[PDB]
């Protein structure tokens, strides 16, 4: 009896740790094409910077 | 002659003004997914005359 208790128990932990792990990953990414973004914006702003020499 | 000197002095302000007229439109112009934007070389550099306002 209390080895079917443990066995159920653990199984159903370590679904709850896989959706976490997936929801980890697609922030993560996420975060990645932000950070392209804001070297797309300083580029911008370093071509306006230079832009007034002339 | 007097008038003259007046003349083309005030002749070389309008062509420096509109001058700035175009560098300063085409800065507006500018915005982004731009062909020529890129990192430069010390943009926080300052100019070598720096006139103030």
């Amino acid at each position: 009896r209390e080895m079917e208790s443990f066995y159920s128990e653990l199984k159903w932990q370590e679904k709850n740790t896989l959706e976490e792990i997936a929801e980890l990953q697609g922030d993560i990414r996420r975060l990645e094409e932000d950070l392209r973004r804001k070297m797309m914006n300083l580029k911008l702003a370093h071509t306006r910077l230079e832009s007034r020499t002339y | 002659c007097l008038l003259q000197e007046i003349r083309q002095q005030l002749n070389s302000d309008h062509r420096d003004k509109m001058e700035t007229l175009e560098i300063d439109r085409g800065c507006l112009s500018l915005n982004l997914t731009s062909p020529n934007i890129s990192l430069k070389v010390n943009p926080t550099r300052i100019p070598k005359d720096s006139t103030t306002l």
